[PDB]
Parts: structure tokens; C-alpha cells; sequence
């Protein structure tokens, strides 16, 4: 029948001889259930994913687990389709690994789920959506600065005691109501410890009913790692495709996702490329961020998480991504010690979106003055440390006092924040964003104390705590 | 030769877009070879055992004892005036699902280039109406114009004000866009189609998802749709978004046929691939009916570095570079050109007479400008009068997205702020002054802008005129 | 018969299997002549240059066209002889590809020239000439400050505006006239475009008439570009080994020399050497360089325009070449700017013959000079722009006065620029040019107005130029 046998096994790779003519195409999945015939065998479970035709009926294939155990010989058998994993409401608040397995203890998926295939090619030109409209987040400094574009990938920089987890959190609530869009979170080899940690984070901060997760953490054979975004990317296509929601994808660390790829390229005996990567990154890379996007429907937008080879980003992997990227969310360890929360640099995180021809005069307009108002008081610093802040070229003096008033009304009340401050939180559209701006560089409030901007939504809620302490 | 193997070949190996089949055994280097599946693919090594197929679609179809068959075609592709309007893949399959390509003639995607007697130097300019650069960096038909630049500098959309600003002229646009995302590829035809456009336009897609072997052939169908056009009379412009990821798709084929790699992995064949592209566009001899095929390759700089492997070999190819500088686009400078290294060669006897005069000063007033400014926090007296009109010319240069302007009411803009015209007005009214200067030179010039046009040319009657008539406007703005 | 079969088609290369053990030898040339049996074919025609010898009665071949068409089994023919191209007065005024035949449009070659095997050892030791004798181009700079050798090599450095075709153009002109010997160019691997233009260039200079041509541009393929060299070099040699003369061969860009052998190496299944060239490089230079040379009869000078890979001169390729170069023109876009044409920079441009010992003290001693009186008038700018020429140390300002004056002597008549001046053209003999600047030198020509020395050739001239302004 449609049962092969284990010929080799090189590690996480193991090549399976196939009788009869059969052979599974290439990503089709292999299972190997073998029951220890005697005390000097191991039970073995474990599922392969077909990756050449190397021929005389011979698959060369990546294992998604470890191969320890394994017996020149041991029967394997066709599964007929690629890895196939639950989607739906089935999993939502669920964690689960690449195979589609939960993770978590909440018991186990029922056998009617419906299951897709990881594999899959992306939208037809035909079948995407022309226009470039804006993803609104209701957060200010994002929605003004560096707008996020439905359906684009949102590079995330920063993320050590600044905020990152506040922020996925806080997207993952906002989207999820005003928008009615479920989101999805792929860990990709990068510490257990965190993973656990998140998870509880959205325990607590309850945005877990709304998101459905995957890890292939740290430890998980590169085989894991490289197919888990794919896994996460199945699960969250199914709500664009068949509920057509707006929703999200979170990819923690794409990186771990391509060296995971140049680990395997290796073992299956490719020609190195330049500084050993696969000869095959690039391909690998469009054919997952491909398939991010709005077609007729829904979209998918993904907010991945970029971690770099020791500060370079000229490295092939990162550079590689970056040509897919349309807005980056530089989250920086400054502005949240001043307080300014979120940390998100007003003047680094940069989008393909700030342009008239998207966002109009009105927004445009406001945005690039914030960010050059901004850049006054970023280079006066110095100025102000040596001769002060007396008679400071009376326009200059009063762009140091707008600035500062500027700089605080972009932090925000996260809804997520409630948790430990009391504060509800906040949801500005970019419409009263602008405004609250508009007026601002207008001087329209130069006569208010400088925490009255701060930590609020609206310009409103600047007046109200204004009736506070003066 | 007929029936047999020698028509009919078994696939061996099947993996990442390549194959190898025994068989096959009247295949000629260069076919077009198709699988059972239907897929096709094109035989590249012709070994004694086996043939070395490069799948050019979907590889998952395909197994190993699948059938391949013979063709009996080089590989070519499907060239007509069908293809205009059509948004298709690199083998001419339509894929913006507007119904079939009705196409009878066909090219093969490999071909020579003009020969040195095939040509004829370039005189006819090529308008861009992009200001910038049209005046300081000039395209001639036939020419072959670099554009470099970092991602997000905006290399995408001066290749397509450029297309949109060929409805006057007499040119078939053509955008082939290799490696780009199918969304950014709807998107950019979708705007075309805004400012009718396709009307001219042809364009072939080969997104990120594909395999290799369709960016690596892009180009080539790209070319070939043009030089049908280009050599029967009519005057072509080819647009190839991105030869980096063409090149990166070369490399990842090539190590995946175990071909020798050389500097950087890229084999050592990088630069002919490229090369031999290039050299397709020319401008033909009168006596082949001059038709002219221009050519912009884009190459994305990572971190600008230009002195890059890629960049620095279709440097030495191109007849001048474009360089979009990364800072002044996010400062707010569009088009974020930067003068001083942008370099066009042809560039010179492509400008018509108009642009000539004028734009000859506006050089100097940009490079002294440039000079006097790492020292962002003062210096001479006489250095006080060059940043005069010197930081106004900023300000005309830098130019609306989408908004292409023709060259008779462009050469007096650029003549204003050069006689001092525009000296008197700030450059928080420059840009103004321009929307302005235009609408009324359109009304009231709409006599002396067709001398500009007509004659190509701004002698006596013209500078003089138009020196009092600048007067006509200036004498009668808003503050 | 000598008939071989094509075995296999690895792109440019192609392995081609004989029987009755005819076996060619390596460098012999190829020809497959096949004509479509039928529709499912193309018609074929192509020589191929044997590389190597492979065992089993083939030999691994490097086509010189396109390999697009070939047909394992297509029958291959032994010309017995390698690529075999026209020299003579039947080659002068014509351009060719590698295999020798004409790409203009005046017709095609007798099949009773002669045509001489391109692959041929160089001069044996006991034929060539021992007196370095300096070869005279009647152009100041260049026999002043950079005397060229007679048979030596020439490193032209700058290309872009900066009137590198009018020296070629007006060197091609001298030679032919002053000393009777033709120049044959070699366009190898370098923009069509280019060719095109200095083949025109060359009509109107009226030169081409003294001048044999051929092109393997930057479309052709590895083996095309490779040879070229090899094509131009023959057809010069005839002059020189039959015809007596001391003619000029002018390569343009040989470093695709050196690019286009890498290119091939690789195809060949050669180990990459550094930088991924060719393990060979070294050895295919010196046999293309040791050619370049004056035997008892006449001699070969060779021109050769370096185009380095950005920047870099350390690189193999051109390190190898300098090896060979006993002299280096570089034309600067600065002097040109001035008008100063030739832009042949006075300080840069160096040769292993300026050496009294060769030129002696009468020419070595005013040379040093020059180039010491420039070295002055070089520094000391900087100075100027800022303390003015007011009292700068008395001879100081005697320096800066008759520099000026030198710098400006330097520029000449070309008689290829006549076309467009109306001034008929210079050729100041090295005895006449050491003269003028003698004399400079001298002051003996300090009180007359800077544009007196301006474009001319002897220092006569320069008087006869005082009779007109003052």
C-alpha cells in the first residue's frame, strides 16, 4: 500500500524508501507510530514533512520532532496531506505547537474540527484588494506617525523593559473590539520562559478569549520552528477567508523563523549562499509574507518582531524581511524612563503610509510638523545644558515649550494599563489624533502645565486635567 | 528523431522548482520542456545521463516517473499589442483575469542585442516630467538610466509618474516588476489604470512567492515584449522593478544546481546576466527604422551602500545612475534625488533647446548650495547671496507624486527662479507660486508656452517675452 | 572520420565525444553546422574552442556564440586549427567579431587572405629587442612627465568626460604619421553603445583609416569577451612580425579580460581562487601580455584602458595586471574643467622611464622639475584662498607665477581637434618639448600673459601667441 520505510536518518533529517510506485508529493506528512517490538526499542511517534524526491523512490523529509530512536527500517506511512491544523473558535484562547496539538491543559481538540493545510499559496492578483487603506489602532503616536497599513508587516524594534508585551497586548484589545478582529500570536524559537510569561500577561489582561497562539520555541528541532508561523498563519487565514475579519498576526522573532531555515538547508545538502544561509531565503520568505495581506474580503496584517544578528541589519535574513516590511514600531528605552509610555520614538518608527496621497493634508501635514517640531527640541538638548533656557531665540524657546506639550500628549491610557494605575484607558481615532495635534502646534494650549497632556486620549481629557492642579 | 524518448522524457528528481528527467533525448538547450501536470519548464543543462530542467510554476504537482514532454520551442513568450492593458506572468499568461491574450506572433526571451553598426546615438529625450529630473538628469530613447536607491525612497513611483507622463509621447510603457509583492503590484497597475494608462502599458509580474526561475525570467519576457515594438518602428521604455531580487533569484537557481559560486555566492556569470539585458536596449539605426527601447533597472541599495557587489556591476553598465537619497525622503524631499552623485552620460543632446539654457545654471545654484551645508549648526557675505535662490530651487525641484508635468510650462518654472523671478517670493510661497505661475501661464502664456513647445527652443523673442511675462505673474501674486 | 558528436550542454560549455581517436588538440577550433530536420528544431551554427581533454575521447569545449539549440548527438567537425582570423591591409578600416569575420557593412573578406591562428607563444628570449628605447607621441605631457615605451604597457586611468577618446583618436594619428605605424582597437566586454560611438568618432576623425577594429562587447558571451583580446592582438601582430612597423594595440577594459575567464573557469569545473577567479589568472595574463613586446624587427605598444572593481586596485585582476604596465596616463576631470586638454594629470601619470639613465639628464632633470615646480603651486592653493598672493614669500610667488604658466604649456593642439577649433594640430618633439620648459624653467618667458602658452606646441608658438592680446 502507500507505506514507505525508513532508509537513512541524518539527524532531524530521515529519508524514507516508498514501495509500490507511490511516493507523497513534496510537503505531505509523514507518520512514523512504531511500538517497541522488544526491550532494546523505543516507542516512536513522530511526523516527517516529504521535502525532495531524491529518486529511486526515495523522499528525503525533515522530521518535526526529535529522531532519536529511530530504526533503519521502520515503516512509514502517507498521511495524504500536508501538516493539517484546527482553525476557528476552536482556537482561540488556545495554545498549541506546529503539528496543531494544544499545548495548554484545557483538553484536547474533537476530531470534527476542521483542519488546513499549512501549505499554501498565496491570494490571486485578481483577488486582492487595490486601495491602501489604513489599519486604525487608536493609539496616537502609531495612528499619527508611523500608520499601520491593513494587511502590511509592521516591523516591531525594542523589546526589553519597554514595552512590547503592553503594546501587542493592547493591539490585540483594540482591533479585537473596535474592529471585531480576532488576532493570532506565533513564537518562533525564542525562550520558553517568555512564551509562559506572555501567556499569563494575557490571562490578567484578558485579551486571551480574543487571540489564539502557537510556539516552536527555542528548543524545537528546526523542522518545528520553521513551520510554526506557518501553522499560526493557517489559524488566523481562516477568519479572513471565512469570517472576513481584520485580523492580526504576531510573529515573535521572523529571524529564529530563517535560521531555522538555513539549520535545515544544510542537513538536506544545499550549497551554502552568503554567510551560510540557505541558498533558498529569499523564496522561503515571500512565500510566508506573501500570503499577509486584504484580498475582496478580510486581511491579515502582521506585527513581526525583528531581532537582528548583533546590530547588523545588512545580514542577509533581516535584509531580506525589510523588503516586505511597510511601517516599523521602534520602541525605545527613553521615552519610557521619562514615562512616555508607550515608548514608541516618534521620530525613528517610520511608515510606507505617511503620505498625503493616503492619509490627506489634514493628517500628513499635522504628522511630518510633530515630527519636525519634535526635532528642534531633540537637537536644543545640548544647547539647553550649556547656556540654558533664558532667551532662547524667543521662536526656538516656543517651540521647546509646544514640543514638550507634544512629546506627553502621545502617551496614552492603555486599556491594558487599568490592570495597575486605575485609569479606564483610552482609544483616540486618528480623526481627534490629528486634531488634538492640530490645535496643539496652533499653541491653542500653551498656557497648561505640561502633565496635562499626560497619560490622557482625546484633547479633552487634557482640559479636564487641567481642573485639577491649577 | 521523432516518436520516442527522444520526445519524451521521466522525471529522476523533483525539489525547490528544479528537476532532473532521464530521457529527452532530442531536447535542445533552451526548451521549453512541459510537464505531465501541465506545468512547463525549460531545459538548462544538457548532461549525458540527464537534463536539467528549471520548473518555471508550481513544483508540488509533480513526482518523480511523471512525464515530460518535448515542446520543440526555445523558450519564448507571447508578443503582440494584446499585452497592452494585460497584467500577465513571466510566460504571457494573463493573470489579472480579463480573458486570454489573443496574441498570433511570438519572440524567443534569449536574443541577441544591436550590433555597434545596429545603432545610432540617442538625441530623442525621454520626459519624465519629473522636474528634477528631467533638467539635471536627462533620459535619451535608447538609454539605459539606473535607478538606485534604499527601500522606501521612492524608486517605485518615479518609474510610474514617468509611465503616466508618457500619454503625449509615442512610447509603450512597459513594468516589469521582479520580487515586488503581488499587493504593491495591484496597487501600482490599479493607479495606472487611475491616470489611463494601461491604455500603453504592459506588465509583467513575478512576486515574492514564486520560484526563482519566473524572477529570473522576468526581465527577459520583459524585454522581448518590447523589442517587438522597438524593432518595427515604435519607441518602448522598460521598467524592471528590482534586478537585485532577479540576481538573488539567479543565485538561489544557481547553488541549487550546484553550480560553482563565485564573490558572494553570486556565480560568476552575475554580471553577464545582467549585462547581456541591458545591452538589448538601444536606439536603432535609421536604417532599422530607429526604434528605441529605453531602459530603467532599479537596484535596491541596502543601508545605501552603492559600492555593493550588484550595484556597482549594473553601474558599470548603465549610461548614468539616478540616486534616491534615503534621509531626504523621510525629512520630506519628493523626489528625494540627490544631485551630486545622480550622473545621466547620454544626458545632454536629449534635452530640447529650452531645458538646455536653463537648466545648465541650475547645476552651479544646487552645487554651491550643496557645499556650503555635516555642519547642521554658520559661515562670507557672498556666500549669503548664493543660499538666496539656492534654497528656492529646493523648492521647485521637489515635486507632487502623480502629478507630471510637460515640459513647455517646466522650462519656464525653472527659468523664474533662475533670473531671479522668484528670488522676491519666500520658499513658503515657492511651491505656491508655482501651482500659480502654471494656471496662469496655461491662460495668459498659453501663447508663449507654445513657442517654448513648437520650436523647442527660447532665443531672443522668447527670453525676452518671457522675462517681462514672468513680471505679468509676479506683478500680480498673493503674499 | 574527424568527426566528434556533442555529448553534453552545460550553457557555454559543451563536451564533445570523437571517434577513431581523432581527438583535437586543445585551442583547436570546433565548428557544429546543423541544419533543422524538422520543425521541432533550429538551425545551428557555431565554433567551439577545445579546452580540454577529459579522457574517454572527449573534450570539454567553450562555444564562442550561444549554446541555445544544441542537441546531444549533434556532429561536431575538427578545423584542425585554432580560431584563425584576417591580418593585413584587408583588416585596416574594418571592424570584426572574435572568429574574424567583419561586423561593418563593406563586405565581406576574401577566402584568400590570410588568416593567422590566434593562440601562438610569445617572442623567444634570444627576438626580442635589449635597448628600452621610448616611443615619441609628439604630445608634451606624455614625453615629458610619462614617456611611453616602445612595446611596453600603458595603464589608461579616466573615461568619463574627460577627453579619453580624442587621446586614443590622436595617438592612433601620430604613430601613423610620424613613425607609420597602424593601431588596431580592442573593444573587450565594455557597452556597445561606446563602440558605436569612437567607431563614428573614428570617420569623422578621419583615423580609421590606420586602424583595424574589433568588438567582443558586454553582450557576448564568456568565450567571446575572453578571446577578443587574443583576435586584435594577431591582426597587430602582423604589422609588427611581417610588416616591421612599431604599431599600437589599444584594449578597452581588460579587466572583462580577466572578468570573462573567471566567468568561464567556473563553467570548466575549475577550483575558485581568491575572490572566486580563476586559479589560472596569472598564467592567461602573462600569455596575452608577453605577446605586447619589440623583437629585433619592429614592436607592439599596447594602450590599456583599467577599469578597477569599484575602487578597489588590490583586487586580483587588476593587482595582476599592474605587473605588466610600464607606465600609467591618468586623465583627470580637473585639468579638463580648467581646459587644460589633455586632461593627463602632470603629477599622477607615471612612468618606469623617466629615468636619466633612458632619457637623460637633459630630459630626467627638467621633468623632476616640473613635476617639483607643480608641487609647489599644488600646495600651496589652499594658502592662496586664504592669505591671497599678497608677498607669498617672494619666490613663492615666483613658483605660483611660472607654474601657471607650465601647467598651462602642457595642454596642446590635437589634430583630431581641429574638427571643431579651426588650430590645425601640434606634434612637439621630446627635444623641442624639454626645450619650452627649459627655458620656462629658466624664467626666460616670465613676463608674458598666461594664455600665451596656452594650447600650442613649441615655445615658439607661445611667442607668436604674444603678438596678438599685448
Amino acid at each position: 500500500m502507500t507505506r514507505g520505510r525508513v532508509i537513512q536518518v541524518m539527524g532531524p533529517v530521515v529519508d524514507v524508501k516508498f514501495e509500490n510506485g507511490h511516493l507523497p508529493a513534496i510537503y505531505n506528512a509523514l507518520k512514523i507510530q512504531h511500538k517497541a517490538r522488544n526491550e532494546n526499542e523505543v516507542d516512536i511517534d513522530l511526523t516527517l514533512e516529504v521535502a525532495l524526491h531524491l529518486g529511486d523512490d526515495t523522499v528525503r523529509t525533515i522530521a518535526m520532532a526529535s529522531t532519536d530512536g529511530l530504526i533503519r527500517g521502520m515503516e512509514v506511512i502517507d498521511t495524504g496531506a500536508p501538516i493539517s491544523v484546527p482553525v476557528g473558535q476552536v482556537t482561540l484562547g488556545r495554545v498549541f505547537n506546529v503539528l496543531g496539538e494544544p499545548i495548554d491543559l484545557e483538553g484536547d481538540i474533537p476530531a470534527d474540527a476542521r483542519r488546513d493545510p499549512i501549505h499554501r499559496p498565496a491570494p490571486k492578483f485578481e483577488e486582492l484588494a487595490t486601495e491602501v487603506e489604513i489599519l486604525e489602532t487608536g493609539i496616537k503616536v502609531v495612528d499619527l506617525l508611523a500608520p499601520y497599513i491593513k494587511g502590511g508587516k509592521i516591523g516591531l524594534f525594542g523589546g526589553a523593559g519597554v514595552g512590547k508585551t503592553v503594546l501587542i497586548q493592547e493591539l490585540i484589545h483594540n482591533i479585537a473590539q473596535e474592529h471585531g478582529g480576532i488576532s493570532v500570536f506565533a513564537g518562533v524559537g525564542e525562550r520558553t520562559r517568555e512564551g509562559n510569561d506572555l501567556y499569563h500577561e494575557m490571562k490578567d489582561s484578558g485579551v486571551i478569549s480574543k487571540t489564539a497562539m502557537v510556539f516552536g520555541q527555542m528548543n524545537e528541532p528546526p523542522g518545528a520552528r520553521m513551520r510554526v508561523a506557518l501553522t499560526g498563519l493557517t489559524m488566523a487565514e481562516y477568519f479572513r477567508d471565512e469570517q472576513g475579519q481584520d485580523g492580526l498576526l504576531f510573529i515573535d522573532n521572523i529571524f529564529r523563523f530563517t535560521q531555522a531555515g538555513s539549520e535545515v538547508s544544510a542537513l538536506l545538502g544545499r550549497m551554502p549562499s552568503a554567510i551560510g544561509y540557505q541558498p533558498t531565503l529569499a523564496t522561503e520568505m515571500g512565500q510566508l509574507q506573501e500570503r499577509i495581506t486584504s484580498t475582496a474580503k478580510g486581511s491579515i496584517t502582521s506585527i513581526q518582531a525583528i531581532y537582528v544578528p548583533a546590530d547588523d541589519y545588512t545580514d542577509p535574513a533581516p535584509a531580506t524581511t525589510f523588503s516586505h516590511l511597510d511601517a516599523t514600531t521602534n520602541l525605545e528605552r527613553k521615552l519610557a524612563e521619562m514615562g512616555i509610555y508607550p515608548a514608541v520614538d516618534p521620530l525613528v518608527s517610520t511608515s510606507r503610509a505617511l503620505a498625503p496621497e493616503i492619509v490627506g493634508e489634514e493628517h500628513y501635514q499635522v504628522a511630518r510638523k510633530v515630527q519636525q517640531t519634535l526635532e528642534r527640541y531633540k537637537e536644543l538638548q545640548d544647547i539647553i545644558a550649556i547656556l540654558g533656557m533664558d532667551e532662547l531665540s524667543d521662536e526656538d524657546k516656543l517651540v521647546v515649550h509646544r514640543a514638550r506639550r507634544i512629546q506627553f500628549f502621545l502617551s496614552q491610557n492603555f486599556h491594558v494599563a487599568e490592570q495597575f494605575t486605575g485609569q479606564p484607558g483610552s482609544y483616540v481615532p486618528v480623526k481627534e489624533t490629528v486634531r488634538g495635534f492640530k490645535e496643539i502646534l496652533e499653541g491653542k494650549y500653551d498656557h497648561l502645565p505640561e502633565d496635562r497632556f499626560r497619560l490622557v486620549g482625546r484633547i479633552e481629557e487634557v482640559v479636564e486635567k487641567a481642573k485639577a492642579m491649577g | 528523431s521523432q516518436i520516442q524518448v527522444s520526445d519524451v522524457g521521466t522525471v529522476i528528481q523533483v525539489g525547490d522548482g528544479i528537476a532532473r528527467a532521464h530521457g529527452l533525448d532530442n531536447v535542445m538547450s533552451g526548451e521549453a520542456v512541459e510537464f505531465a501536470n501541465a506545468v512547463m519548464g525549460m531545459a538548462l543543462n544538457l548532461e549525458e545521463n540527464n537534463v536539467g530542467i528549471v520548473i518555471l510554476g508550481p513544483y508540488t504537482g509533480i513526482k518523480e516517473g511523471d512525464e515530460v514532454r518535448r515542446t520543440g520551442r526555445i523558450m519564448e513568450v507571447p508578443v503582440g499589442e494584446t499585452l497592452i492593458g494585460r497584467v500577465v506572468n513571466p510566460l504571457g499568461q494573463p493573470v489579472d483575469g480579463l480573458g486570454p491574450v489573443e496574441t498570433t506572433e511570438t519572440r524567443p526571451i534569449e536574443s541577441r542585442a544591436p550590433g555597434v553598426m545596429d545603432r545610432r546615438s540617442v538625441h530623442e529625450p525621454l520626459q519624465t516630467g519629473i522636474k528634477a529630473i528631467d533638467a539635471l538628469v536627462p533620459i535619451g530613447r535608447g538609454q539605459r538610466e539606473l535607478i538606485i536607491g534604499d527601500r522606501q525612497t521612492g524608486k517605485t513611483s518615479v518609474a510610474i509618474d514617468t509611465i503616466i507622463n508618457q500619454k503625449d509621447q509615442n512610447m509603450i510603457c512597459i513594468y516589469v516588476a521582479i520580487g515586488q509583492k503581488e499587493s504593491t503590484v495591484a496597487t501600482v497597475v490599479e493607479t495606472l489604470a487611475k491616470h489611463g494608462a494601461p491604455d500603453y502599458t504592459i506588465v509583467v509580474t513575478a512576486s515574492a512567492s514564486q520560484p526563482a526561475p519566473l524572477l529570473f525570467l522576468a526581465p527577459y519576457a520583459g524585454v522581448a515584449m518590447g523589442e517587438y515594438f522597438m524593432i518595427m518602428g515604435k519607441h518602448v521604455l522598460v521598467v524592471i522593478d528590482d534586478l537585485s531580487k532577479q540576481a538573488a533569484a539567479y543565485r538561489q537557481l544557481s547553488l541549487l544546481l550546484r553550480r560553482p559560486p563565485g564573490r558572494e555566492a553570486y556565480p560568476g556569470d552575475i554580471f553577464y546576466l545582467h549585462s547581456r539585458l541591458l545591452e538589448r536596449a538601444a536606439k536603432l539605426s535609421d536604417a532599422k527604422g530607429g526604434g528605441s527601447l529605453t531602459a530603467l533597472p532599479f537596484v535596491e541599495t541596502q543601508a545605501g551602500d552603492i559600492s555593493a557587489y550588484i550595484p556597482t556591476n549594473v553601474i558599470s553598465i548603465t549610461d548614468g545612475q539616478i540616486f534616491l537619497q534615503s534621509d531626504l525622503f523621510f525629512s520630506g524631499v519628493r523626489p528625494a534625488i540627490n544631485a551630486g552623485l545622480s550622473v545621466s552620460r547620454v544626458g545632454g543632446a536629449a534635452q530640447i533647446k529650452a531645458m538646455k539654457k536653463v537648466a545648465g545654471t541650475l547645476r552651479l545654484d544646487l552645487a554651491a548650495y550643496r557645499e556650503l551645508e555635516f555642519a547642521q549648526f554658520s559661515d562670507d557675505k557672498a556666500t549669503q547671496a548664493n543660499v538666496a535662490r539656492g534654497a528656492r530651487t529646493v523648492e521647485v525641484l521637489k515635486q507632487d507624486l502623480h502629478q507630471p508635468i510637460p515640459v513647455e510650462k517646466q522650462v519656464l518654472i525653472i527659468y523664474a527662479l533662475t533670473r531671479g523671478f522668484l528670488d522676491d517670493i519666500p520658499v513658503e510661497d515657492v511651491r505656491r507660486f508655482e501651482k500659480e505661475f502654471y494656471l496662469w501661464l496655461d491662460q495668459n502664456g498659453q501663447h508663449l508656452l507654445e513657442h517654448i513647445r513648437t520650436t523647442k527652443d527660447l532665443p531672443n523673442e522668447d527670453d525676452l517675452n518671457q522675462a517681462i511675462e514672468a513680471f505679468k505673474k509676479t506683478f500680480v501674486v498673493s503674499q
